[PDB]
């Protein structure tokens, strides 16, 4: 009883887990395919949308909330909901929004259904304290047991890996998302044109448009950008190889 | 009365007055989502849940469109989501078990009117442990709604024989007849139902 011994020694079950076919091919095919990594500094609040062009195959959307500065503008899920996701979506396309532990977790549901996906998959990132069993989680008034993951929730328009990212805690203060949910989707080979909305410097990536209110430079060119994509380039999924 | 108690009974039928009020509901119903007894979503949004507490919390089971239906449930029944405990599914060497393979499985915590004196923050929302037979949740759940809520009155729902608990009252069809100590309940039962039928 892993609850019992945590509930005896501050070590949250998850601690526990141990370990926490060469799928190389895929991964050396994904980055072979990869466009170059493109970033735009934009105050996206203030910012219009639909100047982001192409429509996108898979948008992954990082909001900074509240909760996530415990110990330290924060997006709520009023501002959230507001944003016009399906002004960009691809007809057929994938969503990856991180929601936190707490109202995100419903909230972000209508979210996906307002933007008119569906949820195919919850991604919990499970974090463990081996690096500090000695420090008490200040809680939530609503909570009920101290809360120790993050949601990332995926959604599906239109018609190898496990649904968990096991990591030890951030330093307080630090709000990145582990990379691995990065890899997670790659290797889903759900097609080319990827936005981060929300990125940072520290996440730009090949393969991936980042936009965000803190990045330092931009090099974002739509016509160039589509041209990545434009024929004979425009239906691959990221997992073959480039068309000679 | 502490010591298990249980009524084979099908809840869409039982009379769930007779029961009285509980600190702690949990269920695990069978989602139409069949290799048992299935129940659809209106069945599900009809279950007289409202009346089995004033103040309390209610763990809910789900899993794959139920996560979404489960939440409808939840807040139909008058309850507010305010946690999710998620249990991930280990062997004997503490290794992890549609679009991904699922290593986990989810509970909703929701809460319903003032509920005072618990042990809010004992455990967290984890739960690491093995899995025993299929379609089986984890004794863990036991412990930690123990720790929140200790010595109360706590009912479960579409239970199976190996589900029954101290302090707990099992409703379940795959059950053993009925079983109950309660002095108030037993009355309340024999009123409502005196030659033992629903
Ligand atoms: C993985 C989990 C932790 C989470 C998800 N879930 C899924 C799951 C799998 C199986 C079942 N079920 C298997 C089984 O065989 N029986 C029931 C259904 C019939 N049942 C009734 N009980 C009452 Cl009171 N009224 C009723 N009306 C009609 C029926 C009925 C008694 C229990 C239990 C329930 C849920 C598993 C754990």
């Amino acid at each position: 009883d892993y609850c019992q011994h945590f509930v005896d020694t501050g070590h949250r079950p998850q601690n526990f887990i141990r370990d926490v076919e060469l799928i190389r091919l895929k991964d050396e095919l994904i980055a072979k395919s990869n466009t170059p990594p493109m970033y735009l500094q934009a105050d996206i609040e203030a910012f219009d949308i639909r100047e982001l062009t192409p429509k996108f195959d898979v948008i992954l959307l990082e909001p900074p909330l509240e909760e996530y500065y415990r110990e330290t503008k924060c997006w709520t899920w009023d501002d959230i909901m507001k944003l016009e996701i399906d002004e960009i979506a691809a007809p057929r396309s994938f969503i990856f929004l991180w929601c936190g532990s707490g109202e995100g977790l419903d909230l972000g549901r209508v979210c996906l259904r307002k933007w008119g996906y569906r949820r195919c998959e919850d991604i919990c990132w499970i974090k463990t304290n081996k690096n500090n069993p000695g420090k008490t989680k200040t809680l939530d008034p609503k909570a009920v047991f101290q809360r120790t993951k993050e949601h990332c929730l995926m959604g599906i328009k239109g018609t190898v890996d496990i649904d968990l990212i096991i990591t030890e805690e951030p330093e307080i203060g630090n709000i990145e998302k582990p990379v691995e949910i990065f890899h997670i989707i790659e290797h889903f080979c759900l097609g080319r044109r990827r936005l981060h909305l929300f990125g940072r410097d520290s996440t730009i990536r090949p393969g991936w448009l980042t936009v965000g209110p803190t990045l330092t430079n931009s090099n974002y060119n739509a016509e160039t950008y589509a041209s990545y994509f434009s024929a004979p380039n425009s239906y691959l999924t990221g997992c073959t190889e480039e068309i000679e | 009365l502490f010591p298990p108690q249980w009524i084979c009974c099908d809840i869409r039928y039982l009379d769930v007055s007779i029961l009285g009020k509980f600190a702690v509901v949990m269920a695990d119903p069978p989602w139409d989502i069949l290799p048992y007894g299935t129940l659809t979503d209106d069945e599900m949004r009809r279950l007289n849940i409202p009346v089995l507490q004033d103040d309390g919390f209610l763990f809910l089971w789900v899993t794959g469109r139920a996560m979404e239906l489960g939440r409808e449930c939840l807040n139909l029944w008058g309850y507010e989501r305010v946690d999710e405990i998620i249990w991930v599914k280990t062997n004997q060497l503490q290794r992890i078990i549609h679009w991904l393979n699922h290593g986990k499985e989810h509970c909703l915590v929701g809460v319903k009117g003032n509920p005072q004196g618990f042990n809010q923050g004992l455990d967290c929302d984890v739960i690491v442990a093995e899995v025993r037979s299929t379609s089986h949740k984890p004794d863990e759940i036991y412990g930690m709604i123990e720790r929140l809520s200790p010595g109360t009155r706590k009912i479960e729902l579409f239970g199976r024989p190996h589900n029954v608990q101290p302090n707990w009252i099992t409703l379940g069809n795959q059950l053993d007849g009925i079983h109950l100590l309660d002095p108030d309940v037993v009355a309340r039962f024999k009123q409502r139902y005196p030659d033992g039928i629903i």
